[PDB]
């Protein structure tokens, strides 16, 4: 069975389950971020909150594609966990067998192509507050196989009506369709305590990024306007129609042309076009980015940024706030989903007997910080002549050197 | 109380086979009936008029489509929330 | 007595001649007779209730 | 029994107080955040202080998810604790029979999973002023085991009319329900002496927040009218419907068309839209955003940022004054809690006998603070040469390494 | 001017002949007189109140 | 079928020469004619309000 204990039958691992659903491959985004108002927004995300994920997840999107500074906070923080080492680590004291099995898994990891793409989708979860990613079940003779991971779009999925924290599939009846077991990586981080729909990133970021969308177009729409004055040609009682025409079109062309006559019965009057400058708009986007770089990324090193200086101290200094607890939650966070997700099927079904789920191998990632060498490799000299036994163990696993063999 | 959450359960399927009955009386897209024996067709006119229907299932649209456009919210009237139940008999709804 | 009449400012339905119309404020709340058809009288408070005992 | 001596009947832990209460799982926030005025704010606030939680703890969740500053505040704070090692330790001079409970309870909370998820879920108290967590008993056998940990919505409850420092679950009736011994664990961090509605933070930084979306809304709207002057057209009499709408449309359309042509009995005035800056709102929007950051976090770091600057002793510099003051009583309240609710509930069902209440084991946080090796390893040698012996269980335990095995 | 009636098609409390009623929508809120069995009179909206001053 | 009616005895605002008084008349949420002078007519309520199926 899986981790939640609900029984698992191997009949239903040889076919997807959204495969009888062809009807979801068809769809296309309605790209609901086009012409959005605060009342469309506060719309869509009230209804988000009742079940309707659809208009949420493609605004998501549509919020992705459209802010650069948004999108290159996601992609660095997302890339900050794809360089990071893993390593599957055996359970507390672990008998023989149960290193074999750690073992085992660890070379299966190794040996599976798409792992990074797995976690690039899964990390989508961040800002979407949930990542589906479907299974591909194959046999290779006598062991079971992970085919393929396929990412679903978060709109294909919706809100239990008996239950806020339960996702289904759309399947075009009320109550949606559950999620089969073992078919699905799903990744829920957790940022703020609350239902699922509440729970993305990009919830809190929506404000910031419709204020900065606003100020740029008015912004744009100013710089249009700016340049020559607008004027305005007055002509006496009498004027025929193609006298109105040739006036109207010398007043519309006069702007680039630098010179023109007029009847001494006319006027033309040059009025203000748009006097006042840039600094409303660009205090806005400032704003708006300072707001989503402190909610991404912390408001020390992006925001309100660390500025230059070094040292053996330095990387700590950067790091360990904000920086390393950001890193160490994500990467936290993402191993639980996979040691829950795809450790525990292939432990399950590729190898004999019934091991308890408290005694699963657990996915680790490497969250070692760079130490100083220099400063240590001076202070254990003293250390040891004095008397102390320090054991090499905690050395070699400090400093990332491995132990002899 | 909470039986209400059945109800509404049901509601959806009572809404959209209501419209299957309404069917014959109702208007489609061409201006005739769902189910008539007059549809405009652009050269000529086509016909497709106890209580049957044939659909197809596998197409990228389904037959008579419903809308799901708010969930089943529940309401309720629990206590000093209306005024049903200080400046009048102890009732709730 | 009549625990409640069930009347003031709301209109209850009221079957009668074929046509259920609504009007009367025939409320009312006991357990006397006719219970089975108190369902009937009571079946569209459509408007506010506000009690007020009788005494009867 | 529990710590409180309240009897304790293993009957009723096979099923949650909320299960028999399915009206609470169907309902949805109200989110009282959106046009909300500052007497809408004190009423809110009031009626909170009388017993009507549901208001006051819709609102904090909107406030927390629409200010991208506040959440980012208290996300960074929570994270802190989250990255934090802790451990189980005996009670002072434990025996043999209360060493070998810790350390069976230290397995125990080792092995248990959602442990983060629980942490995270409990440090919502510090902002909402309590978090209730419903907890999932099952028997695998002969010991009793937590399966999950459920964060209930304080919204789901309310405060007793005969004791304002107690809660109970919202059943429709007006004295609520006490809450079921065993079956939740409930975090009140206590920031300010008072009771339990009066003692949330987000009670403290709801006027900043209200200050700052009244400024960022009145900004968006002047940038909005920004741009080209208001101007006003006027017709003689004898002006027929028709031409009343062409003029209207001809001065609708002349702030985006360069060049137009009117009768000389009529005139077009171009008067002032929106003259002025971005300077009164940018500086509200800076005074709450630096109150909030006292508030969260201390005016030395976030706020008046300590700025940069390395060395030995900066780590000290920067943590041990506020920062470390902050973090330590976070750690210490959430592990009183944490031994109080899920600890000793272990230790009274998984083991035999009645152990003094006094006597439990106690779950500590890891508080350790890093230590300048270099500096420190230097003033040994000196200091042993005098004559002094230094005791290495000190050593040992301030450097962090381990002591031989 | 008149500061509130309180009306609704319901006074608070006509006591009568030794008898408390409620009709006649009687109700006032100002001290101009009788306050004492202002009092008497008012003090008991049983059903709901409407205030529609009269501006007298 | 028309949807809006108002029979609490609701007050809204009528106009019949030269003041707007006190009294009940198209009192519709739907309008197809008299729409400008209805708007001085049908000033929502200032009392209780509720309303009916006509269907007329």
């Amino acid at each position: 069975v899986d981790v939640y204990g609900n029984p698992i039958r191997t009949q239903q691992l040889r076919e997807p389950q959204t495969s009888r659903l062809a009807g979801l491959a068809k769809e296309f985004a309605q790209h609901p971020a086009k012409g959005l108002t605060p009342a469309k927004l506060a719309r869509i995300l009230v209804e988000a909150e009742q079940g309707n994920l659809q208009a949420q997840a493609e605004l998501f999107m549509d919020m992705e594609e459209r802010d650069a500074h948004l999108f290159a906070e996601m992609s660095k923080r997302k890339r900050a966990i794809l360089g990071l080492d893993w390593a599957v680590e055996p359970p507390r004291n672990a008998s023989a067998a149960e290193k074999a099995d750690a073992d085992y898994l660890h070379e299966l990891l190794l040996d599976l192509e798409g792992l990074e793409d797995l976690l690039l989708d899964a990390l989508d979860g961040i800002g979407h507050g949930y990542s589906c990613i479907e299974l591909e079940w194959a046999l290779q003779g006598r062991e079971w196989m992970p085919l393929a991971f396929h990412h679903r779009p978060q709109s294909w999925f919706q809100l239990n009506p008996e239950d806020q924290n339960e996702l289904r599939l759309r399947d075009n009846s009320p109550a949606g369709e559950a999620l089969q077991p073992f078919g699905w990586i799903i990744h829920r981080p957790r940022a703020r305590s609350g239902y699922v729909a509440r729970s993305g990133l990009f919830r809190v970021l929506a404000w910031p990024y419709l204020f900065r969308h606003y100020a740029t177009s008015d912004l744009a729409e100013m710089l249009e306007i700016y340049g020559l004055p607008i004027r305005l040609g007055k002509y006496p009682p009498g004027t025929a129609d193609e006298e109105k025409a040739t006036l109207l079109r010398a007043v519309t062309g006069l702007g680039h042309a630098a010179a023109g006559i007029i009847p001494e019965t006319m006027a033309i009057d040059f009025q203000q076009a748009a006097q006042g400058s840039s600094d409303p708009f660009l205090a806005m986007m400032r704003q708006s980015e300072d707001a989503i770089s402190k909610a991404v990324l912390g408001g020390t090193l992006t925001s309100t940024t660390s500025q230059s200086g070094g040292g053996a101290f330095a990387l700590g200094q950067v790091h360990n706030e904000v920086r390393h607890d950001l890193l160490a939650s994500d990467a936290r966070q993402l191993a639980a989903t996979l040691s829950r997700d795809l450790l525990w099927p292939l432990l399950v079904l590729n190898r004999p007997g019934s091991p308890d789920v408290r005694r699963a191998p657990r996915l680790v990632f490497d969250l070692r910080e760079q130490a100083d060498i220099t400063s240590m490799a001076q202070s254990i000299p003293a250390l040891v002549n004095v008397g102390l036994e320090i054991p090499s163990a905690w050395v070699y696993d400090k400093l990332g050197i491995p132990q002899p063999a | 109380m909470q039986e209400m959450g059945r109800a509404a359960g049901a509601h959806p399927d009572e809404l959209v086979f209501a419209l299957l009955k309404a069917g014959n009386a109702n208007l489609c897209y061409d201006g005739q009936n769902f189910f008539d024996t007059d549809h405009p067709v652009y050269p000529n006119v086509d016909g497709t008029g106890f209580a049957p229907a044939a659909d197809p299932g596998a197409a990228w649209y389904l037959l008579d489509t419903s809308r799901s456009l708010k969930p089943l919210i529940y309401q309720e009237r629990m206590k000093p929330s209306f005024t049903s139940m200080t400046k009048e008999d102890d009732e709730q709804v | 007595e009549v625990e409640g009449v069930f009347v003031r400012a709301t209109v209850e339905r009221r079957c009668r001649a074929g046509f259920c119309f609504d009007k009367e404020g025939q409320g009312f709340a006991d357990g006397v007779l006719s219970d089975e058809q108190l369902e009937a009288l009571e079946s569209d408070p459509l408007l506010k209730v506000e009690r007020c005992t009788f005494s009867g």
